């Protein structure tokens, strides 16, 4: 009982750990995102300067 | 009374042990989980020899089991009969030698021998009456080559007046499984011929060759070898555990078979082993089982008993039977063979009667022998160990590891001085 | 029974006040209403008897445009009518001006708002207070509000979350004057002062976060974060509480030297956590980093006098102890020789709280360490460089002696820098 | 609670380790994405939930593969910061590597590999994969080398080198940087397995049947060497053997750590099965002169040592009557003073078959790694081919503007004579 209920609880805990890693999926996406749009503000302050 | 302690180290000795208790435990008609379940009184009432008594009326394995990596322990422990051995009694460690004798008598085992040790002395100290210590290990293999000697020579300075039994299985040029056989082997033989009150050397190769012939079957097994090895084992100690005409414990062995004090490595042999197809041909008699165990092709080595003069021989008969005709056939044998037999020592033959014969058989007989034949052994190991060393061939491991080439040719010496007065006695005359 | 009051002072003070205000709402389930969306909220609220609920915060500026940017937005219900100082003119990053011209004028409503949020409370912890250095009004408004209650109240603890100029980056041109006359004047005055500049925090999520291009609400969430973590032992049960009380019996050998540096773990991107075991041993092997501490410095140029650091959630003491071993045990980080042991441990049962649209996700361990060292001589000495460097010729002293300040005081700010270096170094020589 | 290392640093190093990963995630059930729908624990952690990390490190300075990597189907599998990637290709230059451009991602490889031995606490040793003819690999495994050996120590290393063709090259300047590379890792190396691509042609037409090859199948031949090695730490065996038993049995002298692998059998399903891939054809196949996976004739020199591992249901019996023969067996002959040169080791799983793939499945394979006096036949070209470029100083230029000596070429040409000088005094007889 002592063996299921520590196995139970790290597999529980194993689930919640498969969690501060697709979060940053996302938001790393949104980062890599958020710098293409800063490189975009550029191009277009380039294009209106010009 | 009178008990003996099991110890058991390396991959070698551990699988031994495993299928020896399973092999004790149907004898004595313990199940496996240490309960009694027997249908003669006398199973129980010298079953104190090889278990203690647990609170219940539970029987556990005074047996100790220690390795320098756990697998084969951690494998054995989910076999039959694993879970009588005590947990406490396992002992392991977490780097492992790799067949060097250096890293498995040197740096590893001398700091992991402490717990074991510790279990040793505990154990031994519980007995009521301290007998003997019976170890069983192969020399082929560096680490254990390495520690069994090593914990005989610290069991030997603490209890000098106990008796000790080694079962060292030497590697065969034939069946070889590692290279670096003659170096193990040469220095565990330097130290065990030093301490062992008593040695019994077994071959593999001898083992496959009965395998094959004697029981005429397809596809041998370690587990044939180890029931066959085991059951040798049991029938050494037989009549030390049930009643007999003739008692007689191992110590009485010792004492009419080794003649001189450095001669103390012996051959076994076991009877009657009998094909299926033959089992119903056999008229089980003692005549024709003691002249089966007698047969060169009947022993578990290499060394051709014909080739050389029996300095002393011992039969232990078990079953119920009478005394005559064994003795009268003993004399008939003596008398036939005499050519073989080395003649200052008149009536070489022990006898002796168990009366409970083994389960699953009415007959059987073990054989021991000292004889002038196993100097070729040696003389093999010799040769290819000298052959390997004299262009100091894998000598880095153990230059590296504190030891020297000094030891080695020590060692050397030592084994074949040892050949030398070993084949004295052979060819002296009165 | 136990309150704690919160000062906000400054445009970086207002910024960051807001950004932990909403994790305390969201950490309590206080809705941005305030009401309730369905009893340890009276650490940080307080109970108007029937429905919403009061934060126990002030919010002082003298330039109206952020206070109205809090009072029209989203949590105009929340706070206080009349509580959110807001003046007419700006110091315009002039210390003298706000310490002598026009921020006495406004200390006596913030006084009188501060006695009457104190008289509400019967087991008043302390008070933190959260200024910009960098600001003159920020600044001179903290100073004179630290010269005020010190002899108002006494004894009553009082903790600064300055954040300090970065050693290279900087915005304006005149902060340094200001920067050492606050620190002169909050020297023999603030208990407990942790630093917290603005490039240590930008490299972290650079790194870390992987944020290329941040703002300041990263970095005003990741205070945020801190001042959580640091204020949860308060207000959730724990197997070792800590109160604000037992911080300089552990951290602060001697008085004059009251400033530390704080550091957070697991302070990382939501990407490489889940595919982590996220153990005690890790998260406290980035914590003690030098890397990833939240300050400007390196630990390793000086010798570490103190840490208190806590943990919260499903951590061991075991496994916390067993990680203390091992820092001990490691070579590169090294203590004073009077100080055998000098880890204090916190242990707390509540996980962080995760705020939606933000960086930082939900984690079951967590730590905050909090250290006091001997390595932070560096700022001071750079920041004394930077101040001579302009003291020389005079430059910009003008604009201060115009507006009440006498020459020399200058002078003597700077010989209690050197005297306060000179301490450190003493403090730092073995016996 | 055994654990082992890889590293991956070159183009080739890369592809291969991503075929070994595609072989042993099949083997232990691991899912593509890694979600499994304890023997893992050898080479892979538990990351907690689902996949499994593997203990592997990818280098490289050109980004194109890392990318290519990182983008296919594996991307959820493999750590983001252990797949380090430089922004500038030495473009065959070993002192580019060596002393320019591999110095500024050293210290992220060791903080990398120094994070992942933590994890580890029963680390068995490091593997390493590199190609020998590449600059930026040579140059990045031989700065890892060194480092790891004063960070570590007596830490185990094995290298699985590729080396080139005698006659078949695809540049022109990777002797200079084969022979450099040599010489950083003969004494940094404990074992280094010579892998040329030529044998691997020769075996993929001649048995594989295959006209057209291309790297895949050599990578995955190589994965299942590997897997073969490795299958005795994680799966289990009548006769186990780990990593640290290899050198005893394998390498005489420090010096001579250069050996050469072969596997059996290699055939396609469509007529696999017309015989039954017995252990003394399939023993006989590994040992013929022609199914080697290194270009080297064992006909022209001595035999040092084999340790050969068997995988599926083999009886040692069969082993001993198999190396019995190939003992009797004229046309093979051992050195003087080895008297037992073969090494056995048994593992009961059988390999694992890769859907889609060239090698059908066996229930009986054999891979043996055998050292010999044979192999100085390959020092001996490079040595003569890089002479032939070094007598006119040809290409020097290109490694002096990189901040190498003059004279870094001159100690490495004498190492390898004296290394030649070594192997001919090794063969010759007492
Ligand atoms: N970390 C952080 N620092 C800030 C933030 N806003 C302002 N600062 C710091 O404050 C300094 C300037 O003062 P401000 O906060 O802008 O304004 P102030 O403190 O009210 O002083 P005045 O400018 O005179 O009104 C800058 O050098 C910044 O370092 C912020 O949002 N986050
Ligand atoms: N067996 C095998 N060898 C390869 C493979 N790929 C490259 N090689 C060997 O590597 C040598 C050239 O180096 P590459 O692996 O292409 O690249 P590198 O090792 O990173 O060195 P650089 O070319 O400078 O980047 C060639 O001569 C090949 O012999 C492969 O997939 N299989
Ligand atoms: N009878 C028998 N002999 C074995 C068995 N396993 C190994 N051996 C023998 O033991 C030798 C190797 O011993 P080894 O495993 O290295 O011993 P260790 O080093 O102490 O673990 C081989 O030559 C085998 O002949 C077994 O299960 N039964
Ligand atoms: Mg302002
Ligand atoms: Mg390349």
């Amino acid at each position: 009982h002592k063996a299921l209920k520590k196995k139970s609880d790290q597999k529980k805990l194993l689930d919640e750990i498969f969690e501060a890693n697709q979060n940053a999926i996302l938001v790393k996406q949104k980062r890599v995102q958020e710098e293409k749009v800063e490189e975009e503000k550029i191009v277009k302050y380039n294009l209106e300067k010009a | 009374m009178r008990e003996i302690v099991h110890i058991q180290g390396g991959q070698c000795g551990n699988q031994i042990g495993a299928k020896f208790w399973e092999v004790i435990s149907d004898e004595h008609g313990i199940d496996p989980t240490g309960t009694y379940h027997g249908d003669s009184d006398l199973q129980l009432e010298r079953i104190n020899v090889y278990y203690n008594e647990a609170t219940g009326g539970r029987y556990v394995p005074r047996a100790i089991l220690m390795d320098l990596e756990p697998g084969t322990m951690d494998s054995v422990r989910a076999g039959p009969f694993g879970q009588l051995f005590r947990p406490d009694n396992f002992v392991f460690g977490q780097t492992g030698a790799g067949n060097n004798w250096a890293k498995g008598h040197y740096t590893e085992g001398a700091e992991l021998i402490d717990s074991v040790l510790d279990v040793v002395r505990k154990e031994a100290e519980g007995c009521d009456c301290l007998q003997g210590f019976q170890i069983t290990h192969s020399l082929g293999g560096g680490t254990g080559s390495g520690m069994g000697t090593l914990l005989i020579s610290k069991v030997r300075e603490e209890y000098p007046d106990r008796i000790m039994e080694t079962f060292s299985v030497v590697p065969s040029p034939k069946v070889s499984d590692t290279v670096v056989e003659p170096y193990n082997a040469t220095l565990s033989v330097h130290q065990l011929v030093e301490n062992a009150d008593e040695c019994m050397v077994i071959d593999n190769e001898a083992l496959y060759d009965i395998c094959f012939r004697t029981l005429k079957l397809t596809t041998p097994t370690y587990g044939d070898l180890n029931h066959l090895v085991s059951a040798a084992m049991s029938g050494v100690t037989c009549c030390l555990r049930f009643p007999g005409q003739l008692n007689s414990d191992l110590r009485k062995l010792a004492v009419n078979l080794i003649p001189f004090p450095r001669l103390h490595f012996f051959m076994i042999g076991f009877a009657p082993l009998t094909s299926r197809g033959s089992q119903q041909y056999r008229a089980l008699t003692v005549p024709e089982l003691t002249q089966q165990m007698f047969d060169a092709k009947n022993m578990m080595c290499a060394a051709d008993p014909r080739h050389g003069r029996y300095l002393t021989a011992s039969a232990l008969f078990r079953g119920r039977m009478s005394t005559k005709e064994v003795d009268e056939q003993m004399l008939n044998v003596q008398n036939k063979n005499s050519s073989y037999f080395v003649e200052w020592i008149p009536n070489n033959i022990k006898s002796s009667i168990c009366d409970i014969p083994p389960k699953g058989l009415k007959m059987a007989v073990t054989f021991v022998g000292n004889s002038t034949a196993i100097q070729e052994m040696f003389k093999r190991v010799a040769e290819q160990f000298t052959a390997m060393f004299r262009r100091k061939a894998f000598l880095h491991w153990y230059t590296g590891e504190g030891m020297d080439e000094m030891e080695f040719t020590e060692a050397e010496s030592n084994m074949n001085d040892l050949v030398s007065e070993y084949q004295q006695y052979q060819d002296a005359t009165a | 029974m136990r309150e704690v009051i919160s000062i906000h002072v400054g445009q970086g003070g207002i910024q960051v006040g807001n950004a932990c205000w909403e994790l305390f709402c969201l950490e309590h389930g206080i809705q941005p209403d305030g009401q309730m969306p369905s009893d340890a909220f009276n650490t940080f609220f307080s109970e108007t008897g029937a429905g919403k609920h009061v934060p126990r915060a002030v919010f002082l500026d003298l330039e109206p445009t952020v206070i109205d940017e809090v009072r029209t937005g989203t949590y105009r219900q929340l706070f206080h009518p009349e509580q959110l100082i807001s003046g007419k003119e700006d110091a315009a990053n002039n210390f003298a001006r706000g310490h002598y011209t026009i921020g006495k004028e406004i200390v006596d409503l913030c006084l009188d708002r501060i006695r009457k949020l104190a008289d509400n409370c019967t087991g008043l912890q302390g008070f933190l207070v959260f200024n910009s250095v960098g600001g003159g009004t920020g600044s001179g408004l903290g100073s004179l509000l630290l010269e005020r209650l010190s002899v108002d109240y006494g004894k009553k603890s009082k903790l600064g979350f300055t954040i300090y100029p970065s050693p290279q980056v900087s915005t304006a041109v005149v902060e340094p004057y200001n920067s050492i006359l606050s620190t002169h004047s909050l020297l023999e005055h603030t208990d407990v002062a942790v630093m917290l500049d603005n490039e240590a925090i930008y490299d972290i999520c650079r790194r870390n976060l992987d944020i290329e291009r941040p703002t300041y609400t990263n970095l005003n969430r990741l205070i945020a974060q801190v001042i959580s973590s640091l204020t949860a032992s308060l207000r959730f049960d724990g197997a070792l509480n800590v109160d604000i009380t037992e911080f300089q019996t552990n951290l602060v050998p001697y008085p004059r030297i009251h400033f530390m540096l704080s550091s957070y773990a697991p302070i990382i991107s939501a990407e490489k956590a889940y595919h982590e075991q996220l153990s005690v041993a890790e998260i406290t092997n980035s914590a003690f980093e030098p890397a990833n501490m939240m300050a400007k410095c390196d630990p390793r140029h000086g010798k570490y006098m103190a840490c208190s650091m806590m943990y919260r959630g499903d951590v061991v003491p075991k496994d916390v102890n067993a990680s203390i071993a091992t820092i001990k045990t490691k070579r590169t980080i090294q203590f004073v020789d009077w100080c055998p042991t000098g880890f204090k441990v916190g242990i707390n049962y509540q996980p962080p709280t995760v705020v939606p649209g933000g960086d930082l996700a939900k984690v079951m361990r967590a730590v905050c360490m909090i250290s006091n060292s001997t390595a932070i001589a560096e700022v001071f000495s750079r920041l004394d460089h930077k101040f001579d460097l302009m003291y020389a010729k005079r430059a910009f002293v003008h604009w201060y002696v115009g507006e009440g300040m006498e020459e020399g005081e200058f002078s003597e700010a700077r010989e209690d820098l050197a005297a306060l270096e000179k301490d450190y170094e003493e403090v730092g020589i073995e016996t």
